[PDB]
């Protein structure tokens, strides 16, 4: 409802299959690189 | 999450526009700084108005803002806006949002439309 | 007005706004098609002032894409604004493609449309119902037929604007399967012409072949409406 | 039809919504007068609960009735009209007071405060999309020059400056009155204005009234060059000036 | 909801009734007159009489120039006419930035038709009461003229005419008009015209103004009338 | 009239007469008493209207509610509006103690509530609030305070109020003698004497099924707590008692 | 006059009562849920001699393994299959298995029913007649425009639908083999056709147990089951 | 007469329409009737029938573990609660790991009523609930459509709901503190009465849950025993 | 739920705005003339109460250096139209560093007016602005009313009795008058429609010079040249 | 928060085209031409009821906020004069609107506020100061907005020898005369001793100021 939206904003209080998450890092397009430089089992 | 949703819609590449680099990932740089320039200022504003004063001042200023905001023209013809001036209290003020300009391509006027509104 | 319901149902189950887009239709201009073989006669009424008016920028056959090819009736500049969409559309479909728009996609995505202005909010009916002609992908001539409902389905011959019924019953009488291209046209001319004035300058008939929508030129049609004439009596 | 409902001009003009705002501010008949003297700027209203279904009671703390409000600490109001809407344009002015602290780094003056408050009634009359606010409110201040003003508007958004005015019921033959007041203040030190003032106003409710009005029914405020600062008046002392009147 | 005009409404029948009002909004207003000649395209107009206290020096009300190639002129209400004189030259200046070329006409005026429509079917605001007579040249079609409405039609004409007493004006322009015609010839058909649709023989100088689009050495230059110029045609049409 | 259609729209004579439909609907809908003691505060919520129901658990539609466990809030309106305004109630304490980390101060509340009731009352499409939502804490220092919202946005400091069916039959019994003086465990009996007497619905057998409490006085250490049904029945068998002589 | 959602005195609303009113004016379409399958038919309601009769068809394939039959509003019908073919696709797509019938009349239901705030305008005046086989064998859906959706054991749709219903509860039987389906479908829609069953003048689609798939019938086919008629 | 034209307008009364026309329309609906004891709440109900060629429509909806409810009115609105009843419930068993307390179930469905019926451009919806468990207690509730939960021992919905109503007055007492098959006895006695029409194994939708059985249907054998017991 | 209130009636009219129009028949005088050295606008304020501060009552206000502006109608709306007017000349300003030429904000008010006259739900406005100033180009002064349009006028006057006030001036102006001549015709005209006394405090006078700022004369200016 | 979007989209603002291709071109490694850094010696001083600037140029520092407020700027010229462009017209507007004498301390809130927003990208160091209803006032505003009432303040990139100067020799209750020296013994010293033109002087009197642009 638009009653906890606004609740939400004010207290700085903030998924479908098909949808894709990305990083809020400040390049996203090369994160998983940035990644490949920490470690390489995950990838 | 993000990256809008896949539904099959089978119509990616379109005859008015190219996809962009990060196409919905909005990567930190000046131009998305520039962007969120004003959302978070009234963010910030609505914040301080509906902590001190309370919430129901939130609501009746966004509904103020909408409504105002509807009154204006079809998309084309640009609108004057000058009740959301008013309401917003950003007539006294010249900022850079008025003053320079961006030329602008390659849709029709009905599409437009539908982009907007959702028809 | 925005996110209002225009069309509503009737206390009878009918949508009134459509009933009216439907005789908006019927109040418009006439417009002949004709199918056979590998090709499709394309006519439609043409009004002008003499001695006023220009005759060439009154454009009826217009060719949407490559192939594909639409004529109308009722409301111009719904027609117009339909067009532009359905241009565009052929070219988002041939730019996914990289082969040329079929007629039975155009058709149904004008279908679509027209459907949509239908069951939108603050949106109203096309005041037109458009027939398309063109090829299939298996290359093989057919004419669709749109309304303002949003209906459609496979024609043979068909017509549309004032006094469609009456040629409708004529071409429904008079029409055979594989057909010349000369008796093609002198099947339209004369469809057109049983709901129209005996004139030249009231048609505009052209030929869509597969290398393009050629215009018959005057003097073919003069010589044909002098021949109708000629027969008439 | 439909022309007296939404803010239509109507015709001959004549807005109706506007009037009808009017009027329904004229029947809550809450009589609060303001005047202006030098080096002091007195407001005094009623402590009357403004007329409408319900009715007063004896279990009731009448101190909690009040009409006279504070923008932000040296620019006070007094709206008289519906119960939410007066409260509501204190608000409203209170933003737009917090809006000028904020963006030009001083207090709001009582001149533009007016002229913002009247700009956001004038979008409320202009889009009939939401209800005009039916009060009127009565705006005084000290300017940066350490000058008094005094200021009303109105639903219809007609900021104006003012030395001597009342709002509410009765309020056509009353502006005779106070001038007649300013007459006997046409014919001293801070002290002695603000008292002058202060009587003067008190006396101008008296008369305009039109009854003996006992301590428990008058608040009465006054921002002046020796404080600046709004205010209320004790009740022993308004009782004390009531005795000095009489 | 009560309260709703219900402008993009279908009439019983198979009209859009405010459509219908905003031609005859049309039909009462200033004659504007509109011809082709073998030298140009002229574009006349009757100046409404407000007061004799208006400016009569460059305050043509009526015709307007879009941009350096294209002009206008209108036979309805100014105040929508601004509005839309102003988004065609936003359009014409946005198609010389894009393309690099001249704006051909045709496609300003299926544009200026596009908002109309717009405001004809999209939304619940009221259409927009003017109509135009764009015309112009570019070196697809030579010199052309257009004629929109309302309702978002258009159609070229080789003369014509819109305002009050439309239809004297097109008979006139039915009887003296000829293709192989001089610049000076239009022109006094214009006065004419103009002056059988007010119904006085002698036109009024002040009361009238012309404007026309020469296309010499290879170079479009518009130019409009002012006093003198009219009383001197005025003065060659009385004597001829 | 037409102009009694919309609560946006003003009266002809300046009186929006959707306002008074909310107070009629009040009128006619659920009472509930409240007012000060010594010791603390007591309010008292009848449902009589359910008299015809008998198919209620005992004792399980409760109509006072709690903030932070120290502020009562109750109402007397439709049950779904009254719910949305309490769950307001609560979204400002807890964005007030986010963001200042002190308790929200009861005039805050009331305040904000009032102009919120009232932010419905100016627009045209949403359906303005009905419900008369009464507020009330004790503090040892400030005694007490009770508020009272009405539907148009009017807030009132209230040493006493009734709102409801008979409000002004159980307003009169109240003020025959002052209750500041009487203490919280002594106000029950006249409670439910006035309740029996005023209410013509609510016979003997009724008294405990259809009635809820709750206090803040010293015994609970300044804090919200309902009265336990071992209180509750001394008194109901001494005002049954007096009232059958 | 009155809003697309405001409930009528006896708490019906206005725009469904009409809707309900619009599925009426239809072509016949008649469905014999039977334990081998589903025999979903319609009318081919030809307008004149001139139409392709190609491009015309009431039989719809929102999958591989469901079959449907639509009348009232015939664009609004076919905006309808289309969603639903492609979230029963979607369903696909996520989940390995074919989606089953319930589950896609329920994506019908609440597509048909979406005309209220609770975008589109007014509702689907469309009533379809889901059919299809699944792990638990065939079943026969119905969708009204008021949501009400239900299973039949054998259903018709369409104007002059009384009679069918009727022949259908008349001659119905439980442990009812295929063929026997079959001819009791044309016989139905014999008896409710105004003209003569011709074999070009109709259109039958099976979802059999053991294939599962939508197999429209051919000329040959429909002229065979004609034929096998009794007198 | 006038004012009924929108869900934002009170009579001179004070006193909305939409909202009564939808109680209507759950008057309208099929009997349903539920009881319960110490530890178990029985929730049985008619099954509507169009025709005999039709089965039945079926009305019971399990939401969640010792969660599950009866619609009495239009269907497509028991469909949009029950699928948002169904996603709170599961998400609340995600993210907390563990059963949702029913009261804040119940408010949050009340208060989407409350949404619903408030703005304009909107319709209240046309049915009512038993939002029924076992929340370590037996409980009943019901939803109306104006913003309001009640709680009973037991509640009928339209048809012959006097009959039901009266017959639960008149045996309120042996209710509690009763076995199962006497509770399961007595609610198929009150749907029964509801009929004045014959239960049958396709019509009759008699469900179980309370201690140590979650919510699932009675099977057939079961069914057809109990209304024998009934019969005789 | 957008829909526009100003509806074309039948057989025209735009009914709407002309409501509006008798709103500015019912409004107090406010003319102006254009001088051979300057321009020259100038209105009838009222006494309604005689408490009223007689400064704080601005009609004749200033937008720019050489730009003034008056009106006739609700004071709402001059209030806001004149906020919007400076944005306007202060948004050119920063565009082009320059003045802002009458006739660009007269256009950019008239589209504002339009604009709010053809917006969805809300009304027209009420009142006829009357624009003046002074650029490279000359002279100007021009009047928006509340359909929008814009007259190039050089002497023209609005509010009650306008038909009268305006064959007044006609009968007594000529295109080349000197500043003073062109005020004492300005001050004639307001006394001849006044309905009573004229004196101090009942009219505001502005005039822009040749070469000087826009200036409102001061209460004694207007005494010494009511003499 | 669908308005603010109808703004953002209705109203322009900077525009950011042509960032890739910058990009690509910085990486390839080629040298673009500098900007103009018109950073010099520049002063300003709170002398007997009105604030003296000061710098030095052709490019006149001293640029016009009010009548009763001047200011001089020293970083990318571009920057400063657009800013500054920005406050004059901000504080006329103000004035107009609000019919008021112009404050000091509103030009030093905006600029802080306006220079805050731009975290160190704007190259934007200002000396405003004036005489408003408190009296002179004379600030410091640096490229991180961090504003300061100091009694005098000397930046630039020779600002150290002038800060020196008006350290050594600067006293309270001064003449103007004796202000207008002291000016020119910081920024005449500064011009030659660190690494030119002509000095600027004004003096911001309460009204009726004065410019000396060929001051020496």
């Amino acid at each position: 409802s638009f009653m906890n939206e606004i609740d939400n904003l004010i207290n700085d209080v903030e998924n479908d299959e098909l949808e894709f998450c990305v990083a809020p890092v400040n390049v996203p397009r090369n994160f998983i690189k940035y990644a490949q430089t920490q470690n390489k089992k995950l990838f | 999450n993000y990256l809008e949703k896949l539904n099959f819609d089978f119509k990616v590449k379109d005859v008015v526009s190219i996809r962009d680099i990060n196409l919905e990932g909005k990567e930190k740089n000046i131009e998305t700084f520039h962007d969120t320039i004003l959302l978070n200022e009234e963010k910030n504003f609505l914040k301080r108005t509906g902590l001190i004063y309370g919430s129901q001042e939130v609501y009746k200023n966004i509904l103020d803002r909408e409504i105002v905001s509807l009154s204006r023209r079809l998309p084309g013809i640009k609108s004057s806006l000058l009740s959301l001036d008013i309401v917003r209290n950003t007539i006294d003020r010249i900022d850079s949002y008025e003053y320079m300009e961006k030329i602008d391509p390659l849709e029709p006027l009905s599409e437009i439309i539908e982009k907007k509104m959702n028809i | 007005s925005y996110d209002r319901a225009i069309t509503v149902f009737s206390p009878d189950g009918h949508l009134l706004q459509v009933e009216h887009a439907l005789e908006a239709v019927k109040k418009g201009g006439c417009a002949v098609a004709i199918k056979s073989s590998n090709f499709a006669v394309l006519a439609v009424e043409k009004k002008n002032i003499p001695k006023l008016q220009n005759p060439k920028t009154t454009e009826k056959l217009i060719k949407l894409d490559e192939h594909n090819c639409l004529a109308f009736a009722g409301l111009n500049a719904d027609a117009r604004v339909l067009v532009n969409k359905t241009r565009l559309e052929c070219q988002r479909y041939y730019l996914n493609m990289d082969e040329p728009a079929p007629v039975d996609y155009i058709a149904k995505y004008v279908a679509k449309v027209q459907q949509k202005f239908t069951h939108r909010g603050g949106v109203r009916p096309f005041g037109i119902a458009t027939l398309i002609a063109g090829f299939k992908n298996n290359k093989e001539i057919c004419i669709y037929q749109t309304e303002p409902s949003g209906i459609y389905a496979a024609w043979k011959a068909q017509a549309i604007g004032k006094n469609a019924k009456i040629v409708q019953e004529f071409l429904e009488k008079n029409y055979q399967e594989n057909m010349e291209q000369k008796d093609c046209i002198f099947l339209a001319l004369k469809a057109i012409f049983e709901v129209v004035e005996l004139s030249s300058k009231n048609v505009e008939v052209a030929l869509l072949t597969e290398k393009d929508l050629t215009f018959i030129e005057e003097q073919e049609i003069n010589s044909m409406v002098e021949l109708i004439d000629q027969e008439r009596t | 039809m439909y022309d007296r409902h939404l803010t239509i001009f109507s015709p001959d003009g004549n807005l109706y919504q506007i009037e009808y705002a009017i009027k329904a501010v004229k029947n809550t008949n809450i009589t609060s007068v303001g005047v202006k003297g030098e080096n002091c700027a007195v407001i005094i209203s009623q402590k009357k609960m403004a007329t409408q279904y319900i009715s007063q009671d004896k279990l009731l703390d009448y101190n909690n009735i009040t009409n006279i409000y504070n923008i932000t600490d040296e620019i006070g109001c007094s709206m008289v009209g519906m119960p939410g809407d007066c409260l509501s344009m204190v608000y409203k002015a209170r933003s737009e007071a917090s809006e000028f602290l904020y963006s030009n780094g001083y207090n709001v003056n009582a001149e533009t405060l007016c002229r913002n408050i009247c700009d956001k009634i004038q979008v409320y009359t202009q889009h009939a999309y939401m209800r005009l606010h039916a009060c009127s409110g009565m705006i005084i201040g000290i300017d940066e020059n350490n000058k008094p003003e005094l200021f009303k508007f109105d639903p219809s958004g007609f900021c104006a400056g003012y030395r001597a005015c009342v709002i509410g019921n009765k309020e056509q033959e009353s502006i005779s009155v106070l001038e007649r007041l300013l007459e006997k203040r046409k014919k001293e030190t801070i002290d002695e204005d603000i008292r002058n003032t202060t009587i003067l106003a008190i006396e101008a409710l008296q008369t305009i009234l039109a009854f003996d009005l006992k301590a428990s029914e008058i608040e009465v405020a006054i921002v002046s060059t020796k404080n600046r600062n709004f205010t209320q008046i004790s009740e022993k002392e308004i009782d004390n000036y009531l005795t000095y009147i009489a | 909801r009560r309260y709703d005009s219900r402008t993009t409404t279908f009439s019983p029948e198979g009209r859009l009734y405010q459509v219908e009002y905003a031609l005859e909004a049309i039909n009462n207003a200033s004659i504007t007159i509109g011809l082709i000649t073998k030298d140009g395209v002229i574009l006349g107009a009757d100046k409404v009489f407000i007061s004799k206290l208006i400016d009569k020096a460059n305050n043509y009300e009526k015709i307007y120039k879009i941009d350096k190639h294209i002009f206008c002129g209108v036979a309805g209400l100014n105040a929508d006419a601004n509005i839309l004189i102003n988004q065609s030259r936003l359009y014409a200046q946005r198609y010389l930035y894009n393309y690099n070329e001249v704006q051909p006409v045709s496609q300003l005026v299926v544009q200026i038709c596009d908002i109309k429509q717009s405001y004809t079917q999209y939304g619940g605001l009221r259409p927009y009461g003017v109509s135009f007579l764009i015309g112009g040249y570019d070196t697809k079609d030579g010199y052309q003229l257009y004629h929109t409405d309302p309702s978002g039609n258009y159609s070229g004409w080789f003369a014509t005419a819109i305002g009050t007493n439309n239809l004297t004006a097109s008979s006139v322009l039915k009887q003296e008009w000829k293709n192989d015609m001089t610049l000076e010839e239009g022109l006094l058909l214009a006065l004419k015209t103009l002056a059988k649709s007010t119904d006085t023989e002698i036109p009024k100088s002040e009361k009238i103004e012309l404007a026309y689009l020469t296309n010499k050495d290879g170079e479009v230059y518009q130019k409009y009338l002012t006093e003198k110029e009219i009383e001197e045609l005025i003065k060659l049409y009385t004597q001829k | 009239a037409g102009y009694d259609l919309s609560v946006s729209t003003f009266s002809p004579d300046g009186r929006l007469y959707q306002v008074e439909y909310i107070y009629k609907s009040i009128n006619n809908n659920n009472t509930a008493l409240c007012l000060e003691c010594k010791d603390g505060i007591i309010c008292c919520c009848i449902n009589s209207n359910m008299d015809k129901n008998k198919m209620i658990k005992k004792n399980s539609y409760n109509r006072i509610y709690h903030v932070n466990n120290n502020i009562i809030i109750t109402y007397s309106g439709f049950d779904g509006d009254a719910r949305n305004i309490i769950d307001r109630a609560r979204s400002e304490a807890n964005t007030y103690y986010y963001n200042f980390h002190t308790n929200i101060p009861l005039h805050i509340l009331v305040n904000r509530i009032s102009l919120y009731i009232h932010a419905y009352t100016l627009y045209w499409h949403m359906r303005p609030f009905a419900a008369s939502i009464i507020i009330s804490s004790f503090n040892e220092k400030d005694k007490g305070d009770i508020y009272c919202i009405e539907p148009n946005g009017a807030c009132y400091k209230y040493s006493g109020i009734v709102i409801g069916k008979n409000k002004e039959m159980f307003k009169t019994e109240i003020e025959k003698k002052d209750y500041k003086d009487i203490n919280v465990r002594d106000a029950i009996e006249d409670i439910y004497k006035f309740i029996l007497t005023s209410d013509d619905h609510m016979n003997k057998n009724n008294l405990q099924n259809l009635v809820n409490f709750s206090w803040i006085c010293k015994e609970s250490s300044y804090e919200f707590q309902n009265i336990h049904e071992e209180i509750l029945t001394p008194a109901l068998n001494k005002a049954v008692e007096y009232i059958e002589k | 006059d009155r809003g697309v959602n405001t409930f009528s005195p006896e708490g019906r609303l206005f725009q469904v009562e009409y809707a309900l009113g619009a599925i009426k004016l239809g072509s016949t379409a008649v469905g014999i849920c039977v334990n081998d399958g589903v025999i979903l038919a319609s009318e081919r309601r030809i307008s004149s001699t001139l139409i392709e009769k190609d491009s015309v068809e009431k039989l719809l394939s929102i999958d591989d393994h469901i079959g449907c039959a639509m009348s009232g509003l015939m664009a609004d019908a076919r905006t309808l299959i289309d969603y639903a073919r492609v979230e029963c696709n979607h369903y696909k797509f996520i989940y390995n298995e074919n989606i089953n019938i319930k589950s896609c009349v329920e994506l019908i239901s609440e597509l048909a029913l979406d005309f209220s705030n609770l975008i589109m305008s007014r509702p689907f005046g469309v009533a379809l007649l889901i059919g299809g086989v699944d792990k638990n064998g065939p079943c026969l859906w119905y969708t009204e425009p008021s949501g009400t959706n239900t299973r039949f054991s054998a259903a018709s749709i369409g104007s002059a639908q009384e009679g069918a219903e009727l022949l259908l509860q008349e001659n119905y039987k439980k442990d009812m083999t295929f063929e026997q389906a079959e001819i009791l479908a044309l016989t139905v829609l014999r008896q409710v056709m105004e003209d003569k069953l011709s074999t070009s003048n109709v259109e039958i689609c099976a979802i059999k147990k053991s294939d599962q798939t939508f197999y429209k019938y051919n000329t040959d086919d429909i002229s065979r089951i004609i034929d096998v008629l009794p007198s | 007469n006038l004012y009924d034209t929108d869900n934002i307008i009170y009579s001179p009364e004070g006193r909305l329409y939409q909202v009564e026309y939808a109680s209507e329309a759950i008057k309208q609906g099929t009997c349903a009737v539920a009881i319960k004891s110490k530890d178990y709440v029985v929730v049985s109900g008619l099954k509507k029938c169009i025709s005999k060629l039709s089965f039945p429509q079926e009305k019971i909806f399990k939401i969640d573990d010792y969660i599950g409810i009866s619609m009495s009115g239009i269907t497509s609105d028991a469909k949009v609660l029950t699928k948002f009843m169904q996603n709170e419930c599961l998400s609340h068993k995600f993210l907390y790991n563990e059963n949702i307390n029913i009261e804040s179930l119940v408010r949050s469905v009340a208060d989407k009523y409350q949404k619903n019926t408030q703005k304009s451009s909107k319709r209240a919806f046309g049915v009512g609930l038993m939002i029924a468990a076992y929340h370590n207690e037996p409980c009943i509730f019901e939803t109306r459509p104006n913003g309001s939960y009640f709680e009973y021992d037991a509640l009928s919905f339209g048809a012959r709901s006097h009959a039901s109503k009266t017959y639960l007055e008149k045996n309120l007492h042996l209710f509690e503190e009763c076995s199962l098959e006497e509770l399961i006895l007595h609610c198929l006695k009150a749907l029964k009465c509801s009929l004045s029409s014959e239960l049958t194994i396709s019509n009759t939708a008699l469900a179980v849950v309370g201690k140590n059985h979650p919510w699932q249907e009675i099977s057939s054998l079961q069914l057809e025993e109990y209304l024998s017991k009934v019969k005789m | 739920y957008s829909f526009s209130l100003t509806t074309f009636s039948p057989t025209g009219k735009l009914v709407q705005i002309e409501y509006a129009l008798n709103r500015v028949s019912s409004s107090s005088p406010a003319l102006g003339i254009r001088a051979k050295n300057g321009v020259i606008i100038a209105t009838e304020k009222k006494s309604p109460n005689e408490l009223i501060e007689e400064n704080s009552i601005f009609k004749i206000q200033q937008i720019s250096e050489h730009i003034g502006i008056v009106y006739a109608g609700m004071p709402g709306d001059f209030r806001v139209l004149l906020k919007r007017a400076r944005k306007e000349a202060i948004r050119y300003s920063l565009q082009y560093g320059s003045e802002i030429l009458v006739k660009e904000l007269v256009k950019i008010i008239a589209s504002i007016v339009q604009e709010f006259t053809q917006t969805g739900g809300v009304r027209p406005f009420g009142l006829s602005l009357l624009i003046c100033g002074v650029d490279v180009y000359g002279y100007h002064l021009y009047q928006i009313d509340p359909s929008g349009c814009y007259f190039n006028w050089m002497a023209t006057c609005v509010g009650k009795d306008y038909q009268n006030n305006m064959s007044f001036l006609e009968k007594r102006y000529n295109k080349d008058i000197e500043i003073e001549d062109a005020i004492h015709t300005a001050i004639l005209t307001l006394k001849e429609s006044y309905e009573g006394v004229l004196n101090e405090k009942n009219i505001e006078i502005g005039v822009a010079y040749d070469n000087k700022p826009f200036k409102i004369l001061t209460q004694n200016e207007i005494k010494d040249y009511l003499i | 928060l669908e308005y603010i979007n109808i703004l953002k989209e209705e109203n322009g603002g900077y525009n950011f085209d042509n960032l890739k291709r910058n990009e690509i071109l910085k990486e390839k490694g080629v040298k673009f031409p500098q900007f103009r850094k018109t950073g010099t010696t520049i002063c300003g001083l709170v002398c007997q009821n009105a604030v003296i600037l000061g710098a030095d140029t052709n490019c006149s520092k001293l640029h016009y906020i009010s009548k009763n407020i001047w200011c001089a700027g020293a970083g990318v010229a571009g920057d400063l004069e657009h800013t500054t462009l920005w406050l004059q017209h901000n504080v006329e507007l103000h004035r107009l609107n609000t019919n008021t004498q112009p404050r000091v301390s509103m030009c030093v809130s905006r600029l802080t506020q306006e220079l805050f927003k731009y975290q160190g990208y704007k190259v934007c160091a200002i000396v405003l100061g004036g005489v408003d209803v408190n009296g002179p006032q004379l600030y410091g505003i640096h490229p991180h907005g961090s504003s300061c009432l100091l009694p005098f303040t000397a930046l630039g990139s020779g600002s150290l020898n002038a800060m020196a100067v008006l350290e050594a020799k600067y006293r309270d209750n001064m003449t103007i005369e004796e202000g207008k020296n002291l000016v020119c013994e910081a920024i005449c010293a500064g011009i030659f001793n660190d690494l030119g033109g002509n000095v600027d002087i004004c003096v911001i009197t309460k009204d009726s100021y004065q410019h000396i642009r060929p001051y020496k």
